[PDB]
């Protein structure tokens, strides 16, 4: 079939017409990246010689390729752990959360800590980490900081956080209480921290259910963990693409180096081995390039989230779909293997209404404007309202500043403007 | 160290320098148990060879071969050797070896090798071109020429017994038109048991020790070990990812050993600057403190570093956690790395904190813009 | 060690030339690394043997060179581009991207150039003397719910401000530092206080 | 000239397949560069070489 772009909307514009939406939802969007990969090394002369003297004296012929493949491979090594430091190493103290949990309504207990596992990860932790899954001188170099390290890093982020808002990115952590932190995430976007307050019940369940959601997704469903899989699979497939290449023969003889040790003599076997050392140290170079290209697509991942730690979780962002769709509210970090989950908290306006429009009220032979928010109308009386939720003020000379006379506005309305 | 980076000085830090790999202790040799010396005799001192058009093909098995015995017979006039050389043939192995017979005039002994051509290896006596043998032939025109018309000419290894027949008056005045003897060896190095093997005498049989091994011409190092594996009555030998033999049957009693590749790992070096101290810590990586101040990381065996129970920040890393440092008198000294100083934030439903003043930091960003813009001319690298 | 960055880039160009040189060196399985012995010693049949060893292994090295070379271009190029972005963003503007331009709330940025790179000055503004108040959401007064303008209600214990976030600056609470909206029984944790009408004594005098 | 940056990834693609294609040309020290003429001049031994 031809593939379908979307579904067709005629947006309903008019030159007086807005909709102002009367209602939100608190949407909780995952965003997964990677952030490290497999810090591999190779023994290039064990690779390609495998501990025979006879190869091992041909191979210092080539000089310094294999020191330079050494070199190489562990650059991209050490580069993992700076990935992973730059990523979640933003926190300057351990930050912990306090005993009794008097959040306003909000429920973070299934992204916090739990003191019964045996590695103290969060309950959506152990789910991303259960949802991912030689001799030839290939080996694998543990990371610098271990998964229970990044889980008390993601706690130490998540417990500034819910403590103290973007505070503790910009110096020390400044407590403040969730529902008043909230306020202030809800003015960031344009909406009247009263919003807040007066639907803190209903923005509580939202979000509580939403993170809810996550498990229930997270649980279920294995294809969410895609990308943090699929860099593990091209990892595997790289070292299993580099093991299957010793069988090959490369021209020579045999594909086993035993062979041709045992069955020729020195002037015939030196022939044979080196035609394996050619294919061998170019089976290297293939995989060392692509590694090379591989590690500097992980970096510039490990750089994304690296931001996206300091922009949505140590901050909020202004950023349009970077912190995920809809207005941002905040972000919380958890750990994956080899990678990071960003919750994003988002502000989705939700039951539109509309309205008839006017950029400006004559009164009195004056022109006045809003000083924040949008002239709207029923149908019979003019209010004043905010943008993104639809509260209607009565219009008056504190909602409204002047500017000249009527004459010069397209499109200006005739009502009186109260003036207190 | 200093030798791994070409450098008398070496900065603070990690280096892996060395590969540890523990040696083979003693040499192991398996061979089948039989003692027959092989027939050789009665194909090279045979009364008559066969004709070209006809030859004969004698099966050697269950047998030992003395090959040197035909080697070093200054009669011979060739002894050309395809995918195995002559010196070699006593430390090596076969199922069945098969010897070719027959006679031929001294000028075609040429067109009897891999891929050549020529009446006699078009027609009656072809080579296959991945032939594994030798080919051996000697002058007999003391022997053979009498003519001597008896002898007569017409798929690889196929018996192809006015048509396309001919045959030499072999006479001892002919130099081209003499006759030649050749025996064709073709060597069946396939993985059923060897029965044709060199007069290399068996060792004992040596387990859970690293050793220099040879089984029926397979050389190689490593632990044999008693093994679960189910090898089919017709397999001597099991294969890795990597074609290298995983697992052996011993030629003399019939039980399965595993093939390990004898411990080994990277030798990373920890060291302070030498312009700070000479002494170093080594840790030698994925090895047990086993087969090697000796402390057990995740990331290996670490040795000459000082275990310690407090925490500080990174200085050297290790891996898994661990990183080391150099310091108060003086050690090298190995801990888990501090992540920061822990906080409970003084959190409550209704404590805010407000700052009552302030500090204007500078803080300093450094980043790369460009590179030095080389130029190579790669015509005068490549040739000067 | 400030420069490690700068000096780090310069070490891996001249460590890959230095590299690049001493390939010259090898044999790559020719009878000498220097190719006037192989023209001196061998005539011309047997010497183009021994050359396209010599020829095989130096160009290897040279493509070796060349694509780390690109890689290396790549990472000084993302490099170069996020210090482009940030003399737009922190030189030429103010940037409220958190952690962007130093840590604390940016002010100001000044470029310095450096060998091979650009060092910015971010000047950032950090708070640094914390009190602890006692806090409220909003205040009730005649039954109304006051919120604050900008800013915070805070406490010292005996009295009820409204003062800015970032800096403490106690405002006695009046209808023009907050706002209303609807009645007092909506709102988990308002506190009573007076809100001052700064019109009520100009009326009353 | 205003599309220089989408010309120039026209380009360098283009570059590299006419690249990739001209050393079909070149012989790496082969009798010909075209292997149809080695398999019509040389039988298998000396062809595989
Ligand atoms: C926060 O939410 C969690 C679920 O997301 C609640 O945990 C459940 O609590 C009840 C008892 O109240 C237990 O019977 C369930 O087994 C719990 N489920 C899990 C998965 O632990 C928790 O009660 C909520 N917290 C508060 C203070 O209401
Ligand atoms: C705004 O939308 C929310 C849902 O997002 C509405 O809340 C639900 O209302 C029904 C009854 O109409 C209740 O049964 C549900 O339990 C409510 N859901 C939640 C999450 O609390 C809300 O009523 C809407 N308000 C307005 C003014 O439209
Ligand atoms: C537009 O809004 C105004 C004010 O909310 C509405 O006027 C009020 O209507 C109710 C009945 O719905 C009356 O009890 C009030 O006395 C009215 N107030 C005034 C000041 O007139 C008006 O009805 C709305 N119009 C539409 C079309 O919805
Ligand atoms: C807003 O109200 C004013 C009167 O208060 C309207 O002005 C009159 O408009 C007509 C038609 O252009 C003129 O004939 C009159 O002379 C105007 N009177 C005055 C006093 O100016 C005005 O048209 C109204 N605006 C809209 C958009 O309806
Ligand atoms: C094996 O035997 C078959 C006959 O059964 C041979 O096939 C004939 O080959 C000649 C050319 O040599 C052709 O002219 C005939 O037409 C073939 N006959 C058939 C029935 O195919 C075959 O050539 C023999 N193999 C060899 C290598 O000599
Ligand atoms: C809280 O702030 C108020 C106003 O700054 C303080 O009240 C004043 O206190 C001084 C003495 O420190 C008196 O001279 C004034 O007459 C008081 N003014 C009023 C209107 O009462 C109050 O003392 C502070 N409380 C605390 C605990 O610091
Ligand atoms: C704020 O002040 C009002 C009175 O101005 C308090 O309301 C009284 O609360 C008590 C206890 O619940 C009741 O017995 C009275 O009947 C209430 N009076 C009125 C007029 O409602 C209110 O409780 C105070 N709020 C807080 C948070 O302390
Ligand atoms: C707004 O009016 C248009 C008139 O065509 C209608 O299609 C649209 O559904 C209305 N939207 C809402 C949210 O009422
Ligand atoms: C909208 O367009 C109509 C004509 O279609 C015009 O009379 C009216 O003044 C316009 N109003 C505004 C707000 O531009
Ligand atoms: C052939 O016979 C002679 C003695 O007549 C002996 O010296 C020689 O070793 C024999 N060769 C073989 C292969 O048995
Ligand atoms: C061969 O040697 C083994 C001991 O290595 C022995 O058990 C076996 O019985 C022997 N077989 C024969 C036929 O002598
Ligand atoms: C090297 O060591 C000497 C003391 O022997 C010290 O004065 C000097 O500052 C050190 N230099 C460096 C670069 O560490
Ligand atoms: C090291 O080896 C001993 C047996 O020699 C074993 O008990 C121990 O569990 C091993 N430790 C590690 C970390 O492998
Ligand atoms: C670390 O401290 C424990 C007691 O807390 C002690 O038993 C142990 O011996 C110490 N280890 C070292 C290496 O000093
Ligand atoms: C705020 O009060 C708590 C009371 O437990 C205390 O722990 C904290 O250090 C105080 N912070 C400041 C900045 O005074
Ligand atoms: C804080 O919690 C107490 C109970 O511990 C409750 O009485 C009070 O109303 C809460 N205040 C706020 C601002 O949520």
């Amino acid at each position: 079939y031809t593939m379908s772009l979307g579904a067709e909307n005629s947006v309903a514009y008019s030159n007086n017409s807005i909709a102002i939406p009367t209602n939100f939802t608190i949407s909780v969007t995952t965003e997964i990246l990677p952030v490290s990969m497999t810090k591999t090394s190779v023994d290039c002369t064990m690779y390609i010689c495998g501990d025979s003297t006879e190869c091992s004296n041909l191979l210092l012929q080539y000089g310094s390729f294999c020191t330079q493949l050494n070199r190489a491979l562990t650059g991209i090594a050490v580069e993992q752990d700076k990935n992973t430091q730059e990523v979640f190493a933003q926190v300057k103290q351990i930050y912990k959360t306090p005993p009794i949990k008097d959040f306003g309504g909000f429920n973070f207990s299934q992204i916090l800590p739990d003191p019964s596992k045996p590695s103290k990860r969060s309950f959506i932790e152990d789910l991303l980490f259960n949802k991912v899954t030689k001799f030839n001188g290939l080996t694998v170099l543990p990371p610098l900081l271990t998964d229970e390290m990044i889980a008390q890093y993601t706690s130490a982020l998540l417990a500034g956080t819910i403590t103290s808002g973007w505070t503790f990115g910009a110096g020390a952590a400044l407590q403040i209480p969730f529902a008043m932190q909230m306020a202030y995430r809800f003015n960031g976007i344009g909406v009247t921290q009263n919003v807040l307050y007066e639907n803190q019940k209903l923005i509580a369940n939202q979000f509580n259910s939403a993170i809810g959601k996550i498990q229930d997704s997270l649980s279920s469903t294995a294809s969410a963990l895609g990308k943090l899989q699929d860099v593990v699979n091209q990892n595997a497939q790289a070292l299993n693409t580099l093991v299957k290449q010793l069988s090959s023969n490369f021209g020579a003889i045999s594909s086993v180096l035993n062979d041709i040790l045992s069955r020729l003599d020195k002037v015939e076997a030196e022939v044979q081995i080196d035609r394996l050392i050619t294919g061998r140290l170019q089976s290297l170079q293939t995989y060392v390039t692509q590694q090379l290209i591989r590690a500097a697509e992980i970096r510039a991942s490990a750089n994304l989230a690296a931001t996206k730690m300091s922009e949505c979780v140590l901050g909020q962002s202004k950023r349009v779909d970077f912190c995920g769709k809809g207005y941002h509210l905040m972000s919380f970090p958890q750990s994956a293997p080899h990678g990071v989950v960003f919750l994003h908290v988002t502000y989705v306006p939700a039951q539109e209404k509309n309205f008839t429009t006017a950029p400006a009220i004559c009164h009195d032979g004056k022109a006045h404007f809003p000083r924040e928010g949008v002239f709207v109308s029923n149908g019979t009386h003019w209010f004043v309202t905010q943008r993104n939720f639809y509260e209607p003020q009565i219009i008056t000379t504190d909602n409204t500043f002047v500017s000249g006379n009527c004459d010069v506005v397209i499109g200006i309305v005739n009502n009186t403007v109260y003036d207190p | 160290t200093k030798c791994t980076l070409k450098s008398f000085t070496v900065e603070k830090g990690i280096y892996q320098t060395s590969n540890f790999r523990v040696q083979p202790t003693e040499s192991i040799v398996r061979f089948p148990n039989i003692t027959n010396l092989c027939p050789f005799g009665e194909v090279f001192n045979a009364t008559r060879f066969a004709s070209v058009y006809a030859w004969n093909r004698k099966r050697i098995s269950n047998c030992v071969a003395d090959y040197s015995v035909l080697y070093n017979s200054a009669s011979f006039s060739t002894f050309k050797c395809y995918g195995v050389s002559p010196t070699k043939l006593n430390d090596l192995c076969f199922t069945n070896v098969y010897a070719d017979s027959f006679v031929i005039r001294g000028d075609e002994v040429r067109q009897i090798a891999p891929g050549q051509t020529g009446k006699i290896a078009d027609y009656n006596y072809k080579l296959p071109d991945d032939f594994t043998g030798c080919v051996i032939a000697w002058n007999s025109n003391n022997l053979d020429s009498k003519g001597n018309y008896n002898y007569l000419y017409r798929k690889p290894f196929e018996r192809d017994i006015y048509f396309p027949l001919q045959s030499y008056g072999f006479q001892p005045t002919n130099v081209g038109y003499q006759p030649y003897r050749v025996v064709v060896l073709s060597f069946e190095l396939l993985h059923a048991p060897a029965t044709v093997c060199g007069p290399k005498k068996s060792t004992n049989l040596v387990k859970n020790k690293c050793v220099n091994f040879n089984f029926n011409g397979l050389t190689g190092t490593g632990v044999l070990t008693e093994s679960n594996k189910k090898f089919l009555p017709f397999q001597q030998f099991g294969r890795d990812i990597a074609d290298t033999t995983d697992a052996v049957r011993d030629p003399q009693t019939l039980e399965i050993l595993d093939i390990t590749p004898c411990s080994f790992g990277g030798v990373s070096v920890i060291t302070p600057g030498t312009n700070t101290s000479n002494q170093v810590a080594v840790l030698y990586q994925d090895v047990n403190c086993t087969e090697v101040n000796v402390f057990q990381t995740r990331a290996g065996c670490l040795i000459g570093a000082e275990h310690v129970n407090n925490s500080y920040e990174c200085d050297i890393p290790i891996g898994a956690g661990i990183c080391a440092s150099y310091q108060t008198s003086q050690s090298i000294i190995a801990y888990t790395m501090s992540l920061g100083a822990e906080n409970s934030v003084a959190y409550s439903n209704n404590s805010i904190a407000i700052p009552t003043n302030f500090t204007i930091s500078v803080t300093t960003e450094i980043l790369p813009v460009s590179m030095t813009k080389t130029s190579v001319d790669c015509t005068m690298y490549i040739c000067g | 060690s400030a420069l490690g960055k700068l000096q780090d880039v310069v070490n891996q160009n001249a460590q890959a030339l230095n590299t690049l040189v001493k390939q010259l060196s090898s044999n790559f399985g020719a009878i000498s690394s220097v190719l006037n012995d192989i023209l001196s010693r061998l005539d011309k049949v047997e010497a183009e043997v021994q050359i396209d060893r010599l020829i095989t292994g130096r160009l290897q090295s040279l493509q070796t060179y060349v694509t780390q070379q690109l890689i290396r271009a790549a990472e000084i190029r993302a490099s170069a581009n996020l210090a482009a972005t940030k003399m737009s963003e922190c030189v030429l503007g103010q940037s409220k991207r958190v952690d962007f331009c130093g840590k604390g709330y940016h002010l100001m940025s000044f470029p310095q150039s450096a060998p091979h790179g650009v060092v910015f000055l971010h000047v950032t503004y950090v708070p640094a003397q914390e009190k602890n108040f006692t806090t409220a959401p909003a205040i009730c007064h005649d039954g109304k719910a006051h919120f604050p303008r900008e800013g915070v209600f805070v406490s010292n214990g005996t009295h009820w401000f409204v003062t800015q976030r970032n800096f403490y600056e106690p405002q006695i609470i009046t209808t023009d530092n907050t706002f209303v909206s609807g009645n007092c029984d909506v709102v988990i944790g308002i506190v009573n206080n007076t809100v001052y009408d700064p019109l009520q004594p100009e009326l009353d005098s």
